[PDB]
């Protein structure tokens, strides 16, 4: 009804995995042959009609749009499985989250290597687009030699920055449930990050760091929130006035 | 099968139900018949049940492994349908205790053939969790009066990922893991630190306090467990002194998991101990900050309250 | 065999193939100093190192001189080890990939060919 | 017999893994669908109606009893398997014995971490 | 996805349409619909399709993700009747693009499922081989013309024994690896030289001379593989004679594979080139050589034949 | 026809694999019951009454012989699987391929170690 | 697999032979640890044959347990009790192969028919540490302990 108004409606199905369950129930009750799982043939199809509809119209048919969160579970991450084998083809990408990564602190625990957006930048604004590639080119580095991390007794300082900027950022990229931030928030504490200035402050306290930082900044620096949204990105001016504060202020909270 | 489940519910019966204002509800499904005369005997002493006047409060239904199909897929709802008549006509705080509610599943699945059906993943019925969905939406607090359910849930070749209890993880607020790997190494309750979860565990509920210990705990649990395998091979050497320093207080933790429980005295050989949460809460506080680094491990293993461990500690001198 | 088993192994071995694999690098840097160190200082788990000396076990220009050349050794050798332990780790993943794969594969049809025989019965 | 007359018996049933194959056989033969591992749906059953018989009476009952050992046999050592924990999910416990420890002259190999008893010291005189 | 396979894709039509006269197909086997219009608009774009005069290179065929398996199981099939009436009737040598072959038997494995069939190992249609069979064997060189297929494979968990990918092995001759890696050093297209292979690489259908010169770049590639190690820890500065021209080689060829796609243009401002099989033989053979060994890297990135290697350089100087 | 008229011939079987997956179409869609890999009980006969055939008569039936060379496709050296064990138990020895090998440009790339021959010793000649 | 299997029950002794073990050249490629027999038994068989039996099976199951940790760092971390184990293990391992008769063409030896007495001695001995001075491969595909001997100052 909003899609075809020139409105925008986003739908989240929690969970498809139940759904398919419903649906295999009637079909073996029905006495329809069973495959994989013991689900009917016709078990994509089911979910590919579904998720189609969500869609991106065109200026002449209004410009209004539907976009779905489809929810699976997975069983002891078996993604493989038949039915999230399908949804994951059908998708234009999957958010992965994972146990290990939730109770080592990391949360949301979604897993950024295998995350994906087909969509990418093209729904993404300048101004994040701008310290994301930065930060996923850095996690992207640090992820290869995290490993050596606990073992690497001798590591050059050239991958021993990798490593720092690296828990720096997975660190920045924790965040408390039920608070959405606005995108000039989100671009304001990750430039903390991609800009090296929590490169010497330890690692448990980023995240107190995070949430004075953005406390502050939302009070005194509001005229900075709006220009880093007017000018798209970070401009040279926003760029100066976050060298300003950041500084000064990680001074005070390493006082 | 063997890591618990029953021991643990009758020692939530033994300090919860015991100490509860309000009527309570046992149902037997599909279990051992010698557990529920030994359960029957157990009440009739502490008085929970009273066979000479009116004080009891406790009612029991029973369905055992000896019974058909049929009654073992039905007497779940037997016992279901007693609380659920505390609950409604009444209001009064219920208490449900069902061991265990994967035999209302199992017994399903054993007439399930006979019944016509084309057999669904794993043997089970096509119907588990429509079955499943009608009976547990029954077990509920409601507006009119409140029952806290705790349910025993078997789990087939120890895999949780089998269709029963993998259906019914989404029916519960909150979920106690149990693992034979644990038990294996004589930590009971063989509880799984990074597989139990609650709904309240929120700091907005909880606090802050008891929040943020408990995910300390479960972060330098999961460091530690992924770097077992590691130096299992390439040693412990490479590990830094701070590293290596977590290793400790890792294992320590594990250990000061460990409780004697009352019920559990004829496996333990020890008297049961029982910690309130704010003691509980102090003692991983502490342990956490490196305090009790001077300790060994074993003087954590099976105790209550930190002290005990401090006092352990002492013994074990000769 | 068992898919949680296999995989939980295969994490393991791929940690300690990537461990290793630092560790031969950082050995052979060590060592790479040291070798352009020892012919002028003779003018003044490490492998079977330790374990050599040890079992045959059984001032200063030589205090200097044997820990010159005990260090290069060292270093050249831990360098070794590791090279030949990442190595050996590789090819046991790839070991276990594949009995992965068959074990999946296997799970797949078996649990397939219950559930037709079920049907087919009625 | 024993059991309801204030006697005292011990049956081994040597072993339950072969019965199990036995009804599957009979089952299948009569047209029953099979379930899981070609097994009838109610193949716990089967066992857990047979071992709940094993029992201690009271004295009004003449206080005689019933102590059963069946046996089952695994394969490639998974006591985690539908079979093995189906009858594992009715005794009173188990004793796992296993060939490494065998063969490491552990004998009896009993695996002391997988084995327990759900009686405990109740079934021990206070010298053991 | 975002390793320039549709960039691909639209270079061959190009490429075949004005070297071969033959026209491509490309057949989309459980599209998504938004990929779909996607590549279409695409296709408008670079020029491979015209809204407007006849000089459109590729025909279209969709079966979208949204219809039921009989539908997504034909597909391949219409798409397949297009091209053979190039072959056919027109004696060209047309391209055929299957994206995916993969949801081709998927789709093969739901219709059999709902027809009522005992599914055979790992769960797909007991007539998977011969599903498979019989697209495939239209797709061949006959006395008019012939069909070319680029096929998109998936390989389902990542295991290349599985019964769809083994059976689409049965039928490939080639393979065209497409990497991230590769795309991340800027190396346009994103071929991996030592991944793709081809059955045909054998001097007796190749050459002897196109054979030696592929195995020389192949080995040398391997060989500069190799070295990184010893580069970056023993440091690249104890590198024999042999071994400094074999890194400052390598690099010369690997950056001279990559190669500017006449329908990049659009957005790069730069011409696209369409490189002749003996410059390409005798450029690689040359570098290999050392012939021109007197060049910055920069000379031989993003090029055509080898003259523009040193053109270029004398521009860098 | 050559073998019995005193002449000599050498069949080859490419593949015998590829020919087991279309009895396995042929069976399933004949609804008999899938086993290992999903294939018949009798894929072992459809192999073994084939490959009995080859043979060396003696004198009195005309001394002629048929030598048969089937080809069986692995996935990643597998030679334990189903289908390969049970052409292994028919044949008189094998020739290993091995992908590793052949990569390494060996070839042919024969797993010396690995191929073997039963029968072939006496019928190699005394040169070699 | 259902077939053998079920067929372990029938037997009163059973020999199960190995891929990996005919792999390695050891024939017959029997499993020490995975044959049995009910006469097995010290009022049966007697106890020095018992004992000897039990004893190599025991350095079999040891070195197996090693074999993990072998796998990926080799032999350098092992104590020097191990590497004991290691040696005669791989030595009772050679010394079970033995030329057959019947398998002359491919091993390229002469038969071999090694009376159960010669057996026990010479499995006791490698117990013992007797000939821990002898390389393995002196114990590959030979009769009596005594041809181990010869072999070895062959090899020299
Ligand atoms: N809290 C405990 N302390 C010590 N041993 C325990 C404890 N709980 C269970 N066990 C041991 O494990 C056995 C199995 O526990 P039980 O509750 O009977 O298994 P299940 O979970 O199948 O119901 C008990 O008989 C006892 O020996
Ligand atoms: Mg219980």
């Amino acid at each position: 009804y909003f899609r075809d108004n020139g409105k925008h409606a986003l739908i989240i199905y929690d969970d498809l995995s139940k759904q398919a369950v419903a649906y295999r129930q009637m079909s073996l009750l029905l006495r329809r042959p069973p495959g994989r799982e013991a689900y009917p043939g016709d078990v994509f199809y089911l979910h590919s009609r579904l998720l189609e509809r969500a869609a991106k119209m065109n200026d002449a048919f209004g410009g209004g749009s539907l976009t779905a969160l489809p929810v699976i579970e997975t069983q002891a991450g078996d993604v493989s499985a038949y039915i999230p084998t399908n949804v994951i083809s059908i998708t234009d990408g999957q958010i992965f989250l994972e146990t290990e990564l939730f109770y080592k602190g990391i949360r949301p625990a979604i897993n950024v290597g295998l995350s994906v957006s087909r969509v990418g930048s093209a729904a993404q604004t300048r101004a994040m687009k701008q310290v994301a590639g930065t930060m996923k080119l850095e996690l992207a580095q640090y992820r290869e030699v995290a490993a050596f991390a606990q073992f690497g007794s001798d590591l050059d300082a050239a991958t021993q920055q990798l490593l720092s900027r690296g828990v720096r950022l997975t660190e920045l990229l924790k965040q408390g449930q039920y608070s959405p931030m606005a995108i000039e928030e989100q671009v304001a504490v990750i430039y903390a990050g991609v800009r090296g200035y929590l490169d010497k402050l330890e690692p448990s306290k980023i995240t107190k760091f995070e949430n004075a930082f953005l406390s502050h900044v939302i009070s005194q620096h509001q005229a900075l929130l709006g220009k880093i949204r007017t000018d798209g990105k970070i401009s040279e001016e926003s760029d100066a006035k976050l060298k300003e504060i950041v500084t000064n202020f990680l001074a005070g909270f390493e006082a | 099968a063997g890591v618990g489940k029953t021991v643990l519910i009758m020692e939530l019966i033994n300090n919860v139900a015991k100490a509860h204002g309000g009527y309570s509800v046992f149902a037997g499904v599909g279990e051992r018949t010698r557990e529920g005369n030994d359960l029957y005997h157990e009440m009739i002493e502490s008085g929970v049940i009273n066979l000479k006047d009116a004080t009891s409060k406790v009612a029991l239904v029973y369905g055992q492994m000896n019974e058909p199909p049929g009654a073992r897929a039905r007497v779940a709802l037997t016992g279901l349908t007693v609380a659920e008549y505390f609950r409604d006509q009444e209001g009064q705080d219920v208490l449900l205790f069902i061991d265990n509610i994967f035999r209302f599943t199992q017994a399903g699945s054993e007439v399930s053939a006979l019944l016509g059906r084309i057999p669904s993943a794993v043997g089970y019925q096509p119907t588990l969790a429509t079955d499943m969905g009608t009976m547990q939406e029954r077990i509920t607090t409601t507006k009119k009066g409140s029952i806290t359910s705790v349910q025993a849930i078997y789990v087939p070749a120890d895999d949780l990922t089998d269709p029963a209890p993998a259906t019914t993880f989404a029916h519960l607020d909150a979920t106690t893991v149990l693992s034979r790997a644990i038990a294996e190494l004589g930590i009971y309750p063989a509880v799984d630190p990074l597989d139990s979860t609650s709904r309240i565990m929120d700091p907005n509920i909880v606090g802050s306090e008891h929040y943020d210990v408990a995910r300390g705990v479960q972060k330098i649990l999961q460091d530690y467990k992924s770097l077992q395998d590691i130096i299992a091979i390439l040693g412990m050497d490479e590990l830094s002194e701070e590293d290596k320093l977590t290793v400790s207080r890792a294992r320590k933790i594990q250990r000061f998991l460990s409780q004697p429980f009352q019920v559990a005295e004829v496996f333990t050989g020890h008297l049961g101990k029982l910690v309130p949460l704010k003691e509980t809460i102090k003692g991983f506080q502490q342990i956490l900050a490196g305090e009790y680094d001077h300790l060994p491990e074993q003087a954590f293993y099976m105790v209550g309250p930190i002290e005990e461990a401090v006092a352990k500690a002492d013994k074990l001198a000769e | 065999a068992t898919l949680k088993d296999i995989t939980r192994r295969l994490k393991s071995i791929k940690n300690i193939q990537k461990i290793t694999k630092s560790m031969k690098m950082v050995a052979a840097a060590k060592y790479a100093r040291a070798e352009r160190e020892l012919k002028p200082a003779r003018v003044y788990l490490c492998g079977a190192i330790h374990s050599s000396v040890a079992k045959q076990m059984k001032l200063a220009n030589i205090i200097y001189y044997s820990l010159k050349e005990s260090t290069t050794s060292e270093q050249s050798a831990r360098m070794t080890a590791m090279d030949n332990a990442s190595k050996n780790a590789s090819e046991m993943i790839d070991k276990l990939t594949l009995t992965f794969n068959r074990t999946r594969q296997a799970v797949i049809t078996k649990e397939l060919i219950e559930i037709i025989s079920g049907a087919a019965a009625l």
